[PDB]
């Protein structure tokens, strides 16, 4: 705690997107191939998220102070960005198999 | 075309490079 | 070296005449220098006779590390501008300029090529324009010596026939003396004189003659700053028209113009062109 | 402490000032539906939502 | 271990790629027949949602790099008698030069 | 669901499109990457951004230290007899920035104007198909986004869900914003939005602007900063328990010797 290394911190953080936006990214392909509507979609996003970030905690479990200072990025943390790109790949197979 | 024009100018600058 | 162009040759006068006076209308310029390359103006135009407001953001991208400009503007009416300029590339003094207009809402487009040859007396120029309607080819040659300079400019349209618009600029540009002679198809004939007496007084008188109904008009203007932050414009029509105009720094950049152009007879007829100038530069 | 809590008094005054010039360039934008207003907007309001993230560190700084 | 995970990443989305391939031709079935507004096997919907799963237990598994925070741990095994020769300054004048110079 | 459509204008534009700004962002990212070139550094400027990485890490870093040896370097910085700061000036540049001009400079430059490029490229897509329905987005809009949206099919009764290929390939630009630092890293510049706006590390992090005026600045700011040692606090080590050094001596056993 004394002194920290960014480099650590980095790979941490680059490694923590990398899984968000994957579970996003295939988050997306699920719901356009159930297809749902908007409100139904926007819950099951944010519930695919909440299953990822406890999937994430449970992957540290003990000596987790060492490996994250705090747990507020854990929660909240490319919440925006990756329901952006979410909504892309939700679309993109939804009109794909139902309108065509 | 906008973008047919902003073709030319790297046309022209990789056209004079082997003359 | 570098012989005036066509469209400079004079700007002096004009400028002088044009710059100071806006009545009529409303000034709003900001101007924005970043630390790197990044250039920003934004220009705000309001008139109170027409009512209408008018404005272009127009972004500079100045790139040195090979000589390339990038411009884009955007006015009002849903019209959209890009221009890339290349100067210096291969040869020593030329320049190539891409104008292209498009407009999203509609569908319109627009080309425009410069082409600009720059040496130690001789100035070559051609502009290309690209349209529906038709295309033009428009060149200007500019030659001079020491103090002696002529210019010739040519207009061709590919589109009606074998239509060609001649010019002929003659004159004569040195320290504070700058006499330019400008002759349109043998028919307009204008000739603006314009000189500086100290550092402070500027004058310059302005001709225009026609052969085709012989008219004649001609007027005068004085520039004069009384301190390098207060300025004062004046100018003098041929018949009765008058325009005065003063401008002052307020801020270190902040400056405000007034303009104010008087027609007034002994009739019962009168009128008051008015106009307000403020512009900001960081 | 003085010319420390002057500086301290007029950085959180730069936001405000940032107001003006936004509602020119929105009444300059006029009432035209196309990509390059609505997307002006759009980060318009994006801004002060992403500093408004963020209020607590800068309070406690 | 790394090869395991991916094989099932793979497996999973090739399961996903049938299901939506099965949904597919259910939804190009129903555009023949009038009316008949039913929803897609719960089946393919429940195989559907255990590809989606089972994908995302993998794509955590295969990115975990999670390094210690405190920047003394690494240096914690390294010796000063490596830290105290220097790549830059290099004098080439010892005895096993000369020891190995004639073999 | 309505409006049968066809199986050949899905497979002759989704995919094209989707190609097409994956290997535009792609070919921008290296293109960028190609055109970088390096900035000249002069030695005086290096030996002047040495020495403010000196006086910083003397700033950041200070209760380590001895007293002695601390006022020993604030003295070689401040020295009021010479200075080093005080009498190395170099070449001085007229400014320019002013107080209420650069606060609002702040905002005035931002990344207001980088979005026009990318709708030059909408553009050219829209006008390649005039008259076209690429797909339609589940969620409900209001009819005042038609004209933006649809832009170029003639019809009223229709709701705005179904879009065009511009709008198609707008929403394919942010889509796989966060797609293409997956495969090239955390440092992207893959961005088709922000093509003239150049996003790097950044060659030559310092810059001295106006050397004199940081001189004096670090000069104040190293007067300003106190000195409390950080190491006179020894006592909270001494009673203590040494069981760490217990801890990997056992797992020092296990590895043997190559």
């Amino acid at each position: 705690p004394p002194f920290i290394s960014e480099a650590a911190v980095r790979g941490n953080a680059a490694v923590l997107d990398y899984c968000r936006t994957s579970v996003s990214a295939l988050s997306g392909a699920t719901a356009g191939i159930l297809g749902l509507t908007g409100l139904y979609g926007f819950i099951f996003y944010l519930l695919a998220s909440v299953l990822l970030s406890l999937l994430l905690i449970l992957k540290a479990g003990r000596r987790w102070n060492k490996y994250f200072k705090s747990r507020r990025p854990l929660f909240t943390g490319g919440l925006i960005g990756g329901l952006f790109t979410y909504v892309l790949f939700w679309t993109f197979l939804y009109g794909m198999v139902h309108v065509y | 075309n906008p973008m047919v024009m902003m073709m030319v100018l790297p046309l022209l600058i990789f056209v004079l490079l082997p003359k | 070296a570098v012989p005036p162009t066509y469209a400079d040759l004079g700007k002096s006068a004009r400028d002088v005449f044009t710059k100071g006076y806006g009545f009529g209308l409303i000034k709003l310029d900001l101007k924005t220098k970043s630390e790197n390359g990044l250039e920003f103006t934004s220009s705000g135009s309001a008139n109170t006779e027409t009512t209408k407001v008018t404005g272009s953001l127009e972004t500079k991208y100045r790139w040195t590390e090979y000589g390339l400009t990038f411009t884009e503007k955007w006015n009002t009416d849903n019209t959209l501008g890009t221009e890339i300029t290349v100067e210096d590339q291969l040869a020593r003094g030329l320049k190539l300029t891409f104008d292209s207009s498009f407009s999203p809402n509609t569908g319109k487009k627009n080309a425009k090529i410069k082409t600009g040859y720059k040496r130690e007396h001789i100035n070559l120029g051609c502009d290309m324009d690209f349209d529906i309607a038709g295309p033009s080819i428009r060149g200007a040659l500019v030659l001079g010596y020491e103090g002696w300079l002529a210019g010739y400019q040519m207009n061709f349209e590919t589109a009606k026939s074998r239509v060609t618009q001649s010019n002929f600029a003659v004159g004569y540009k040195t320290d504070e003396f700058q006499l330019h002679t400008n002759v349109n198809d043998g028919t307009e004939f204008g000739g603006s004189i314009y000189q500086k007496v100290n550092k402070k007084l500027e004058t310059a008188v302005n001709l225009a003659w026609t052969a085709g109904n012989s008219n004649t008009r001609f007027g005068i203007a004085a520039k004069y700053q009384i301190d390098p932050d207060a300025c004062f414009s004046a100018k003098v029509n041929n018949s009765s028209l008058i325009g005065l105009g003063y401008t002052q720094t307020l801020k270190p950049g902040i400056k405000l113009t007034l303009s104010a152009l008087l027609d007034g007879k002994n009739v019962n007829a009168g009128g008051h062109k008015l106009g307000l100038g403020l512009e900001f530069q960081a | 402490r003085i010319l420390v809590e002057k500086r301290c008094w007029d950085i959180a005054l730069g936001p405000l000032k940032q107001i003006p010039m936004n509602l020119f360039i929105m009444y300059m934008a006029g009432n035209t539906i196309s990509i390059f207003p609505t997307m002006m907007v759009c980060m318009m309001a994006w801004r002060p939502i992403q500093a408004l993230m963020a209020i607590s560190a800068t309070f406690k700084m | 271990a790394p090869s395991l995970w991916k094989g099932l990443v793979g497996i999973g989305l090739f399961a996903l790629a049938h299901a939506a391939f099965s949904a597919a031709q259910h939804r190009s079935y129903m555009r023949l027949t009038e009316k008949e507004d039913e929803s897609l096997p719960i089946d393919i919907v429940l195989q559907t949602l255990l590809a989606f799963a089972v994908t995302c237990y993998g794509i955590v598994h295969i990115a975990g790099e999670f390094k210690d925070m405190d920047a003394t741990s690494e240096l914690k095994n390294k010796t000063f008698d490596t830290l105290r020769n220097h790549p830059s300054f290099y004098v080439f004048n010892h005895r096993g030069r000369v020891l190995f110079r004639p073999s | 669901p309505e409006l049968l459509l066809d199986s050949n204008i899905r497979l002759w534009v989704v995919l094209p499109i989707v190609i097409i700004t994956f290997f535009v962002g792609m070919i921008r990212h290296y293109v960028s990457i190609l055109l970088q070139s390096d900035k000249k550094l002069t030695q005086e400027q290096v030996s002047d951004s040495q020495v403010l990485i000196r006086s910083r890490v003397l700033r950041e870093n200070g209760k380590y230290i001895p007293k002695q040896s601390f006022l020993t370097r604030k003295y070689y910085f401040n020295n009021p007899e010479d200075g080093f700061f005080k009498k190395t000036k170099r070449k001085v540049v007229p400014p320019s920035p002013m107080t209420d001009p650069t606060m609002l400079t702040d905002m005035m430059k931002g990344n207001v104007t980088n979005v026009l490029p990318m709708i030059l490229i909408g553009g050219w897509i829209n006008m390649t198909f005039s008259g076209f329905v690429t797909t339609k987005v589940p969620f409900p809009l209001t009819l005042r986004f038609k004209p933006m949206l649809q832009q170029g099919i003639e019809l009223l009764t229709l709701d705005a869900s179904w879009v065009s290929s511009a709008s198609w390939y707008f929403l394919n630009v942010f889509g796989l914003r966060s797609i293409y630092s997956l495969i090239l890293g955390q440092d992207n510049a893959a961005d088709q939005s922000r093509m003239m706006q150049e996003q790097m590390t950044g060659a030559a992090m310092a810059m001295p602007a106006d050397t004199n005026k940081a001189f004096k600045t670090e000069w104040e700011a190293l007067e300003l900063t106190d000195h409390q040692w950080a190491l006179d606090d020894v006592e909270e080590e001494l009673m203590a328990k040494d069981l760490h050094f217990e801890g990997m001596f056992k797992k020092e056993l296990q590895t043997s010797i190559f």
